[PDB]
């Protein structure tokens, strides 16, 4: 915990950590080690972070002493088969079906896995099985708001009378399918958080795509292309009617307009009208793949970008357009696209994109869909921009956000928000375009422009005396001595500065080497102090003893320093009270640190490398003082 | 499945933040200054706030403000360690542990550091009197845990060094 941990992190994903490739071990589990283990103990796989008991299946509607779980027997697959198969290749059709338990958006999502090998792979390592090297445990892999992990299960799954409970094929033979749904469980908690799960969502966490989803209701004009553009993309789209069996789409050719309908429960698809589809069907959802998905040596893929961010109450959370003390304040990106999407009949000049935001995991989200923050973001045309700022609005309360666009080329600026200010959260932008567009984050580069005030001959002759009347015997001030003066210039805005506050004073001051402040120095002192007495009072607009959290960029800007949005959220929440207020006292000490930790670093960094090198004991040491 | 202490506290927890399980610092302040303050068995006034907004900081990932559960788990342990090395120092029980005592305590503590260093910390986390209530030696330990603590994270291999950026710096300097 904190933020060394991050930081760490944050140098893995960039060496690639969370890519297919590389993905995340789910707690830290692994999959070959736990079986070679479980393998020389002759013992099946036990999993402690997913026990077959109540917890992994429920707290409210499958909670424990709750009768819907009351007498479940965890049974693995050897001991409700003769011979349990992991998968079947061949497949040209599904009979997955759920149990008693057990939401039904599985179906949906686990029959279009088993139509694309590439696909099921991504998320189902084939080299698995209850003949090999056998141990009850499985591994899988999911996509996770923008990055890949790595789950493990062990084999027992749940039963009431010898039937599954839950996700399982009718034949019985293989297990594969029951055994993902249980992984999916697991990196949400338990069972029951799949309940009211959509479609779309795991869908997308079963493959790294982008949902883009259509109420037939009100279609748009220009859909069928749509079809026709994204089954020659390779998307998987799945549509059906509201209340409802899940159907795909396979095909889309002109004749008459007719797109071909497949169900994977059968072995096989079928036409009909375009106009009858409009008609028998309420909901059309496309996802698209990553361009990395499929190996078809010329698919062509979506081209595709991401990025990461997030609000912070206080800081950075400002959203929407509607609230324009905040909106600019909300972390800013940069689209740039080049390549105009090639001629048909449109119309243009149309580079094609999707924009996809979606929100991260909250530490209160029990279930699938539940309390998922209202977002959306703008877009416009051409550091981070000012209050003076192309589609924008739906700002849906789901938890990813998605928009259709084809704009000229050239720059546009992406800022993803929350509906109303102040709400914490974290989100991924994807975009996904036709040819290739180039992103870069948009905010202040970090600079200390901190005016090197002095000291020079004159220096008040009321100056002079006022220390040395003050220094007492030694002619130098301590924190201490120093602590209480300047609680007297102080209560006549302030209480004074605390006392923490006066030892950094020193700390960036002292030089004599001593944790005394000489004449000249405790002259610097005051007049930087002035300096934050000023800038304070003018951001002071309102005239209230107190400032705002939203107003430190302003504030620190005035007192020479820019950053970036992540610096500025880390400045509001260590500085800044609940209510998002800093007192004068924090805002200095604040200020003060801030000078110190620049001036260690480009001492150190003479040169200008962009970073610097420490050792335990440096670090400790400048770390800390 | 936890130390019945740990799950008591918890009603603290649900009680202020509900399935959020995260506290702010002034109200984990409370918290603490309750189970430590009552106490006759141990002097001290309380956990200042600045002392307790350190707390959460170095254990805050999220630059949220908020301290985790789990993550209170880990800080109280190790803060009732050093409850342990506090009392077992602080023989006055004035509410300081004198000058020349703070090294013992330190290096009791599990931080080995050198008298140069102490006479460092000594010298800025004391009083005038150059003693240092709990409130601080708590404080203290609380960093220099954490700065340990980073650095190990930005050493995953070994060699005894890492190396920053100016945003890692910062990050890892201003909320600590």
């Amino acid at each position: 915990a904190g933020i060394a941990m991050k930081l760490a992190t944050d140098r893995e994903a960039a060496e690639g950590l969370g890519s297919h490739e590389r993905a995340i071990k789910y707690l830290n589990q692994d999959y070959e080690t736990l079986r070679n283990e479980c393998l020389e103990a002759g013992a099946l796989f036990q999993d402690p972070s997913f026990p077959a008991l109540p917890s992994s299946l429920g707290f409210k509607e499958l909670g424990p002493y709750s009768s819907k779980t009351r007498g479940i027997e965890w049974k693995r697959p050897t001991e409700i088969c003769a011979d349990p198969q992991f998968i079947i290749g061949g497949a040209t059709r599904t009979d997955i079906c759920q149990g008693a338990l057990g939401d039904s958006w599985l179906l949906a999502a686990i029959a279009s896995l088993t139509l694309n090998e590439e696909i099921l792979a991504r998320v189902v390592p084939l080299d698995q099985s209850f003949q090999e090297n056998y141990a009850g445990i499985f591994h899988f892999q999911f996509w996770q708001y923008g990055e890949w992990v790595e789950v493990v299960v062990d084999d027992r799954l749940p039963t009431k009378d010898g039937e599954l409970l839950f996700v399982h094929s009718a034949e019985g033979s293989e297990f594969w399918s029951a055994l993902l749904e249980k992984a999916y469980a697991k990196i949400n908690g338990c069972y029951e958080a799949l309940s009211g799960g959509a479609t779309t969502e795991g869908f997308e966490d079963f493959t790294g795509g982008i949902a883009e989803w259509y109420e037939l209701r009100k279609p748009p004009p220009n859909l069928f292309k749509i079809i026709q553009k994204a089954l020659e993309k390779g998307s998987l789209l799945g549509c059906s009617i509201d209340i409802g069996h899940a159907y795909s789409v396979t095909g889309a050719e002109e004749v008459q307009k007719l797109i071909r309908i497949r169900n994977p429960w059968g072995q096989g698809e079928f036409w009909m009208s375009f106009s009858d589809f409009l008609r028998h069907y309420s909901r059309l959802e496309i996802c698209n793949l990553t361009p990395d998905t499929l190996t078809c040596d010329s698919y062509k893929k979506w081209k595709l970008t991401k990025m990461d961010g997030n609000w912070r109450r206080g800081s950075t959370a400002g959203g929407c357009r509607n609230y324009p003390n905040t909106f600019w304040m909300n972390p800013q990106y940069l689209i740039k696209l080049e390549e105009e999407d090639e001629d048909d009949e449109d119309g243009e000049r149309g580079c094609t994109f999707l924009v996809g935001l979606i929100q991260k995991h909250r530490r209160r989200q029990r279930k699938m869909g539940e309390d998922m923050h209202t977002i959306g973001f703008g877009i416009y045309e051409v550091s981070k921009n000012f209050f003076l700022t192309e589609r924008s609005d739906t700002f849906i309360n789901l938890r990813e956000v998605l928009n259709r666009f084809k704009l000229p080329p050239g720059e546009y600026v992406l800022v993803p928000s929350t509906f109303e200010p102040h709400k914490n959260g974290d989100f991924c932008i994807r975009v996904f375009s036709e040819k290739k567009a180039d992103y870069q984050t948009v905010d202040d580069e970090i600079e200390a422009n901190i005016e090197e005030i002095a000291n020079e001959e004159d220096i008040g002759d009321g100056f002079r005396r006022l220390f040395a009347q003050l220094a007492g015997e030694d002619a130098e001030i301590s924190a201490f001595e120093l602590q209480t003066i300047l609680r007297r210039v102080l209560a006549k805005k302030s209480d004074g500065f605390s006392i923490e506050t006066c030892k950094i004073m020193v700390d960036m001051l002292d030089e004599d080497g001593s944790g005394k402040l000489g004449l000249k120095e405790f002259y610097i002192l005051w007049t930087k102090i002035q300096k934050y007495q000023k800038i304070y009072r003018e951001i002071d607009v309102d005239r209230s003893g107190t400032m705002n959290s939203y107003e430190m960029r302003k504030a620190l800007e005035e007192a020479g320093f820019k950053l970036p949005c992540q610096l500025h959220q880390v400045i509001v929440a260590r500085f800044a009270d609940d209510e998002l207020i800093i007192d004068f006292d924090n805002f200095v000490r604040c200020l003060v640190r801030l000078e110190i930790l620049f001036k260690i670093f480009k001492q150190l960094d003479p040169e200008n490398t962009g970073t610097i090198q420490l050792d335990l004991i440096s670090w400790l040491s400048f770390s800390v003082l | 499945n936890e130390s019945e202490e740990e799950r008591q506290f918890r009603k603290l927890f649900v009680q202020l933040a509900g399935d959020d399980m995260e506290v702010s610092a002034t109200e984990l302040m409370n918290i603490l200054n309750k189970v430590v303050t009552r106490h006759p068995d141990l002097k001290t006034d309380g956990f200042g706030i600045d002392t307790c907004r350190s707390m959460v900081a170095v254990m805050d990932s999220d630059t949220t403000g908020k301290l985790g559960f789990e993550e209170f788990k880990y800080l109280w342990n190790n803060i009732k360690k050093w409850q342990g090395i506090y009392k077992r120092f602080d023989t006055d029980r004035s509410g300081t542990i004198g000058s020349n005592e703070l090294p013992g305590a330190f290096e009791a503590a599990g931080f080995h550091l050198n008298q140069h260093i102490y006479s460092m910390i000594i010298r800025r986390y004391s009083d005038e009197t150059g003693n240092m209530d709990f409130d601080n030696f708590i404080s203290c330990l609380v960093r220099l845990d954490a700065m340990f603590r980073a650095f190990r994270s930005l050493d995953k291999n070994g060699t005894g060094q890492i190396q920053v950026n100016i945003q890692e710096w910062l990050q890892l300097t201003m909320y600590s």
